[PDB]
RNA sequence: AUUUCACUCAUAUUAAAUAAAAUAACUCCAAGUGGGCCAUUUUUGGUAAGCAGAACUGGCGAUGAGGGAUGCUCCUAACGC
RNA sequence: CCUAUUAGCUGGUUAUUUUCGAAAGAUCUCUCAGGAUCGCUGGAGUUGAUUAAUAUAAUUUUACCAGGUAGAGAUAAUGAU
RNA sequence: AUUUUAAAAUUAUUUGAAUUUUUCUUCUUAUAAUUUAAGUUGUUUCUAUACAGUACUUUCUUAACCCACUCGUCUUGAAAC
């Protein structure tokens, strides 16, 4: 009967052994995707031709405006990528569907590409998780890979470095990792905003639309 | 360096090119150096321009390169006319302009603060054309003539700034504006 | 369970290690790389510069083909303009 | 004041530019089967028969079939719900919809390429694509192609 | 603030708690929900949920009824958490187990002879608590008299719904609207 | 006095707040005015289904049961 | 303000008084939810006289007990003490006002045997 | 057309995406309400109106808080301690 | 005295906390200061879900439909000019 | 009173291996301890060597800074001249 406890101490070593390993060859890819990408970029110069990039895939973006006076399809996208209070933000795979609900909603949000600190440091710092039974979930903090192995275990998953990787690169697991991520409820820039009032792409200072790659320093400063 | 000293005006040269679709298999190739923010604003002025001189909008394009132009000698003075257009509260006009510092983004922001100030025109009805360093043999406006003499010096009747320590309520005596 | 505070899994490095079964390994590696003396950069710098003179021959050139595009585009509007004004 | 039966219905009901006259002959050999989807567009030419209003272009399945007339089940929404409403209509009046016409053709290639993908025990994705962001492309171009854009003036 | 439904919460509906304060049955309720979250058993928490229920919604089942839904296995056990009653159209019983929260005098009896048995929840908890080989009945829900006036109005198309009158003579709602001779019909 | 006539404000959030109820959608529609001489042959169809079926079963319980 | 001694902590002093009874004499302070329609404080305009809310009920496991740090307990007579037996360290024990001086000795005197301390142990004498 | 037998059409990510989607669906009984008004945009009559009459959405009503000095309707934002 | 006549009208309508939470549309009406009836709301209850699905969606994508408002036209029709 | 366990980390020994080649290199082999795990503990003073005061708790009365228009009601709208 002593046995049970034994056999899941090793099975539990075994999955920190191949969660450890799994983690290795992430770092192994993420540093020949950024060399890949230089050298690329330096043939592409070094011949007379052009090299562009794929898109980023995901896209973090986080909700602007408050809960009053928004017409209903604006209410409607809003929960549908689970933006709910005013300082909300969620990961979204970019694709054309989700792309066009962006549009409809793009003056009450600010969205951008998350890079892997960022994202890291997201899930690490403000990540929460969905735990309890299907509708009935009890949002709790990550503090352990119990959970993560129990719910998406079966996704080959299990691990918070697992799930860092499927939401950096919009992996096979991905809308199952972002549903049983928690929506992220963040604090107000520590330096505040420009203005939310008007687009980011304003000559004059804005904060609404999409930032590109400039999302990370605004979700540094709100994490 | 002084952050309060910098502006945070760029300049980006940008590549794109409309999607190649059935109708034509090698689409024209525009390129344009354009001043912005950041190159997301960059980008976003990039597509405007792209929209409205040719019939590509930013659905139907994609972009092939966009990096950032810095100034070969940053601590040279060197002369820039800049063209313009901008549309006033009852009509477009265009001018030239003549600037004169060690950046093009530099001439950039002091034009647009000049445009500002004296034209009330908000940088949303700038278009910058054809910015360009220009020899000291044609510049024209006299603003910028008399800065070129061969031995160049005057007074600093400007009064003093100092720091706020030492920026004190209760003066022992009244101070010079005289200075030197 | 009973709720206790929530560790900081990126200072905490008992949960950091906890929840990141290589982060340990990395960081030491990440030490051991800073750990490296200056006499080697010292007298390595101009060997790694050195050979990045055709980088730079090859950087300047397009910098200039995209001067030397923007110049002939401002002469032919400015030769347009005069053919237009008589 | 006025709710007759074809009010408001001066260019709906009325057939287009150089395109009056009855209907076709090929269009009576048109088949119909219960239950599959129909498009309701009112012509004018034929007055008996007609759909009211509303139902110009609206789509349903047909629940009944007669000698020359089509019973088909449309949605209407009243209020705060949808409720289904039986329309009868003639021949002239109904067309077959391809609002299914893709299904139909992604079931056959698909089944024929399930079949084709089990006999070599391969692993597919039979789900639409929803084709989002394309890769890094390594694109070349003559030098003679690329011309530069700056800003017009004003004239 | 924050855009929920209810504003978060969730809701449900139906009983929480059985209203009855008779003791015996409270005892039932106790021991049978304590079955239905130890064991795993949907039985036991289908029988914990019906001990709940209104008396409306455990409506008595005949013998007749209890027969014929048991003819085809003949050694499981008939478990119903309403009544049973007898019915004197039935001729002949055989051989029931059944057990019910209660049985008409007259039912019992009948069973009895049959040479069947009568069984009470406490039993049926203590011979098969996880439910092996019974099968759970329930009489006809929507048989009473107040359902037939539930449901479309009398007096909308097509409506089935038993009106509210003194009486049902000729003279008594049957004119104007209930035939084609008096403006309309329904 | 003046009574305002007409609007329809508040009718969407109204119609909304419970949602646009949808249709059950059945799986099985009444026949009852529906083409005739093709109902009532299906009704015919169906009796001899039954017959046929009832009777080799009824067949077949009798050779089981002896 | 809140007030914190040892681990009890009273969320709110000051009891709540009813809306105008400092300037009316039929109106007594005892609180009263004002219906109104125009009302102040049942708007809840800044500045007066905030109504009590379930936010400020004070935490479960400190709730009922006196600043002794147990709860209370009134008495009649010396036959209800025998509970307390049990739970000395945890009941301090208050006599009933309409307990006599006859049996407010013996009650007293029960309760120091009994080791349970007396609210109002000084009253009458 | 129905019925019965066969074979089998991705499901291991789910026949496109997303979804604190079952907080659903249905039934019963019943309250109050059935004078509205304002803002943006559109619009009819009118010279115009803080005018009369409509459309969409959001608000005020039913609602406080920070700001607009001041203000039922503006901006931010909706409220346990 | 019948008679505490009737009043679609005015006034009033008595403890606390907690939870949910409107309508000022619509149809008919000797109806326009009213009513009934839908709609909106609460309570009750069952069937379901509780299986990161399916049902479902003030959302999008894909495929396919219908339109004659903005614009445009007067040399395309009518009406002008 | 049968998960403040397990592990994770650290220290001290120990086994083999790897590798960026080692005074925080990593991975296990065992042992024993710690906490960085597994939501604040320790020391010293004072209260004070008192039985109710000038301290401490509390009520009340006064100030002071900020804020605060009569409630009930009909009403779209009441502090309403």
């Amino acid at each position: 009967a002593a046995k049970k406890i034994k056999t899941l101490k090793l099975i539990n070593k075994k999955k920190r052994n191949d969660l450890r390993q799994r983690t290795l060859r992430y770092e192994e890819e993420y540093e020949s995707e950024r060399k890949k990408i230089i050298e690329l970029k330096r043939e592409a110069r070094k011949n007379n031709c052009f090299y562009r990039e794929a898109e980023k895939k995901v896209v973090f973006v986080i909700r602007l405006k408050g809960v009053n006076k928004l017409p209903p399809k604006v209410r409607s996208v809003f929960r549908l990528l689970r933006l709910l209070q005013v300082h909300n933000g969620v990961f979204v795979k970019v694709n054309k569907a989700t792309k066009e609900m962006l549009k409809i909603v793009e003056p009450y949000v600010t969205y951008g590409y998350p890079t892997l600190s960022t994202v890291r440091k997201l899930l690490y710092k403000r990540g929460y998780v969905r735990v309890g039974k299907v509708r009935r979930y009890a949002r709790k903090k990550i503090q352990d890979n119990a959970d993560i192995s129990k719910h998406l275990g079966k996704y080959n998953v299990h691990g918070i470095e697992d799930m860092v990787y499927q939401l950096y690169t919009c992996g096979p697991v991905f809308k199952k990792v972002n549903n049983f991520l928690w929506a992220f409820k963040l604090k107000p820039p520590r330096k505040g905003f420009k203005a939310k009032r008007h687009a980011f792409n304003e000559p004059r200072p804005g904060d609404w639309g999409n930032r590109e790659a400039h999302i990370n320093e605004l979700i540094n400063r709100m994490i | 360096i002084d952050n309060s000293l910098n502006t945070n005006i760029h300049q980006y040269h940008i590549v794109g090119r409309a999607i190649p679709t059935a109708k034509d298999k090698n689409p024209n190739v525009y390129r344009m150096c354009i001043f912005a923010k950041n190159d997301t604003n960059a980008k976003s002025r990039f597509w405007y321009f792209m929209k409205k001189i040719n019939k590509l909008k930013k659905s139907n394009g994609e972009l092939l390169a966009c990096e950032q132009i810095k100034e070969r000698f940053p601590l040279r003075v060197k002369n820039y006319g800049v063209l313009l257009r901008y549309d006033s509260r009852t009509g477009t006009h265009n001018m030239y302009k003549e600037f004169r510092d060690t950046t093009k983004e530099g001439a950039i922001a002091q034009l647009y603060s000049e445009m500002a100030g004296r034209h009330r025109a908000r940088a949303s009805s700038i278009n910058i054309i054809r910015i360009s360093e220009i020899s000291s043999s044609l510049v024209r406006r006299p603003h910028i003539k008399q800065l070129l003499k061969r031995r160049l010096r005057f007074p600093a009747l400007h009064l003093p700034t100092l720091q706020k320590e030492y920026r004190k309520k209760f003066a022992s005596k009244r101070p010079s504006t005289y200075r030197m | 369970k009973k709720r206790l505070q929530n560790k900081n899994s990126l200072t905490n490095f008992a949960v950091r290690c906890r929840l990141n079964p290589a982060y340990k390994l990395l960081r030491s590696l990440a030490v051991l790389r800073m750990r490296k003396s200056i006499l080697e950069k010292s007298k390595n710098k101009k060997e790694k510069r050195v050979q990045k003179q055709i980088q730079k021959k090859e950087l300047q050139k397009i910098n200039h083909d995209y001067y030397k595009g923007v110049a002939k585009a401002v002469k032919k509007k400015k030769k347009r303009e005069e053919k237009k004004a008589k | 004041k006025s709710r007759g039966k074809r009010s408001g219905t001066r260019y709906k009901f009325s057939k287009k530019f150089r395109k009056h006259g009855e209907c076709t002959a090929n269009k009576y050999l048109e088949k119909l089967n219960y239950g599959d989807y129909v498009d309701i567009v009112c012509d004018s030419t034929q007055q008996k028969g007609m759909p009211f209003n509303y139902y110009h272009g609206k789509t349903g399945k047909i629940f009944h079939i007669t000698k020359r007339g089509v019973g088909v089940l449309v949605n209407k929404r009243v209020k705060h719900r949808i409720e289904q409403k039986k329309v009868c209509v003639r021949i002239e009046h109904v067309r077959k919809s391809r609002c299914n016409e893709d299904f139909l053709l992604r079931k056959i290639k698909n089944a024929e390429l399930i079949k084709e993908a089990k006999l070599k025990n391969e692993h597919i994705n039979i789900k639409r694509k929803t084709e989002g962001p394309k890769p890094a492309a390594m694109i070349k171009v003559p030098p003679s192609k690329i011309i530069t854009i700056e800003p017009l003036p004003f004239y | 603030g924050i855009a929920l439904k209810n504003v978060g919460r969730i809701k449900k509906h139906g009983r929480k708690h059985l209203v009855s304060k008779n003791p015996y049955l409270r005892l039932l309720v106790k021991l049978y929900n304590f079955l239905a979250r130890r064991t795993n058993a949907n039985f036991n928490k289908i029988i914990a949920k019906r001990l709940i229920m209104p008396k409306r919604y455990r409506p008595p089942l005949s013998l007749s009824k209890l027969q014929y839904h048991m003819a085809n296995h003949p050694n499981d056990i008939a478990v119903v958490v309403g009544s049973i009653t007898d019915d004197k159209r039935l001729f002949s019983l055989k051989q029931l187990k059944v057990c019910a929260l209660r049985f008409t005098e007259t039912a019992r009896k009948r069973i009895e002879d049959a040479g069947g048995e009568c069984l009470t929840f406490d039993q049926l908890a203590l011979k098969y608590p996880t439910g092996k080989k019974c099968v759970l009945l329930r009489g006809p829900t929507k048989a009473r008299t107040a359902e037939k006036h539930f449901g479309k109005a009398p007096g909308k198309p097509k409506s089935k719904a038993r009106p509210y009158v003194r009486s049902k003579g000729r003279k008594f709602e049957k004119a104007r609207g209930r035939r084609k001779s008096r403006a309309y019909k329904k | 006095a003046k009574s305002k006539n007409h609007t329809n404000h508040n009718q969407n959030r109204k119609a909304h707040k419970n949602g646009i109820k949808k249709p059950k959608k059945h799986k099985f529609m009444s026949r009852k005015g529906l083409d005739p001489n093709f109902f009532r042959n299906q009704k015919y169809c169906l009796k001899g289904i039954q017959k046929k079926k009832k009777e080799l079963k009824l067949k077949a319980k009798q050779e089981k049961n002896n | 303000a809140v007030k914190k001694v040892g681990k009890i902590i009273k969320k709110r002093t000051k009891k709540f008084t009813r809306f105008q009874s400092n300037r009316f004499m039929r109106v007594k302070p005892a609180w009263r939810k004002p219906r109104g329609i125009d009302c102040r404080v049942r708007r809840r305009y800044k500045g007066t006289n905030l109504m009590p809310s379930i936010g400020y009920g004070s935490n479960k496991k400190t709730k009922f007990l006196l600043p002794n740090n147990k709860y209370k307990y009134v008495v009649k007579n010396v036959k209800e003490m025998e509970p307390l037996i049990m739970n000395h360290t945890k009941y301090c024990v208050q006599i009933a006002h309409n307990v006599s001086s006859k049996k407010r000795k013996q009650i007293i005197e029960r309760a120091k045997q009994m080791n349970v301390s007396v609210i109002n142990a000084k009253a009458r004498l």
